[PDB]
């Protein structure tokens, strides 16, 4: 079946997500305001959004079974390289397929393609990003598959600079095996057909989005007027040496 | 920095 250990992994991951994902979006009132009326008018608001999301990704990662047993160095490597990908994953939960937007509970916090461009990004990122969100939504993942996918994304042994790639892979494979068993046990046809392979392809697509995001970010953040609008945490996690 | 300090333990 799903073993007791596998069912325990899922319960831990679900609780971690529930503890780090507020589906009421209460905290958003404290972000710098959306400005839509370029100069990059959404940059302050989306910087605070992302900075908040990084704090939640860290809290989630901390609870992935095994993650605590990696060295500090490997933990930092994994979080820095995956943060943007997990934020893209976790955003899918507010994503609405119909109008290609992220609905975070408020007319002001319904984000669209123009909003993202007003943080300095171009359609070279934004269009593939929308296509990702759409394709991911159409997988109709259960919450268990969603949180397993985020955990797998974080614990990737191929990330630049990982030292104990053996231990990372062992932790990842434990999570992948949990996922595959969950799909075999619980996910109904036809949605279950090649589902694991589709999910793995989404992780590949995320590396592409990560690369394009990082290029665009490196460029925009090189302008001091933009950099000044970013939070110290964003600057550290998307930047540092 | 902040990541390292949050992960410390
Ligand atoms: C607006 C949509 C999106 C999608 C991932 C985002 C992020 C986090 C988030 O939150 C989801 C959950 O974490 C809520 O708890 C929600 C709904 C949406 C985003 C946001 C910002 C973005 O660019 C930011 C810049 O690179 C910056 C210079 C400021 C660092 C990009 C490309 C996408």
């Amino acid at each position: 079946k799903l073993s007791e250990e596998q069912q325990h992994i899922i319960a831990i991951l679900l609780d971690a997500h529930h503890k780090t994902y507020d589906p009421t979006y209460a905290d958003f009132r404290d972000f710098r305001p959306p400005v839509r009326m370029s100069p990059l008018s959404m940059l302050p608001h989306l910087a605070d959004l992302v900075s908040y999301s990084i704090q939640k990704v860290i809290g989630f990662a901390k609870m992935i079974p095994g993650f605590r047993d990696l060295t500090s160095d490997d933990q930092i490597v994994l979080l820095k390289s995956s943060a943007i990908e997990v934020i893209m994953l976790r955003s899918n939960q507010s994503f609405t397929m119909d109008d290609m937007s992220w609905d975070c509970g408020s007319q002001d916090y319904k984000y669209d393609v123009t909003d993202v461009s007003k943080a300095g990004h171009t359609l070279e990122l934004i269009e593939p990003l929308i296509k990702f969100q759409v394709g991911l939504k159409k997988l109709n993942l259960h919450e268990e598959e969603h949180v397993l996918l985020m955990a797998i994304c974080i614990v990737s042994p191929d990330r630049p600079g990982v030292q104990d790639a053996k231990l990372v892979e062992a932790i990842q494979d434990r999570l992948s095996n949990t996922l595959q068993t969950y799909i075999r046990c619980r996910h109904p046809p036809p949605g279950s057909h090649q589902l694991y392979a589709k999910m793995i392809q989404k992780l590949a697509d995320l590396r592409s989005l990560n690369e394009e995001h990082s290029k665009q970010y490196r460029s925009l953040s090189f302008q001091p007027e933009n950099s000044m609008k970013l939070t110290p945490l964003v600057l550290e996690v998307f930047g540092n040496e | 920095p902040m990541l390292m300090n949050l992960l410390k333990d």
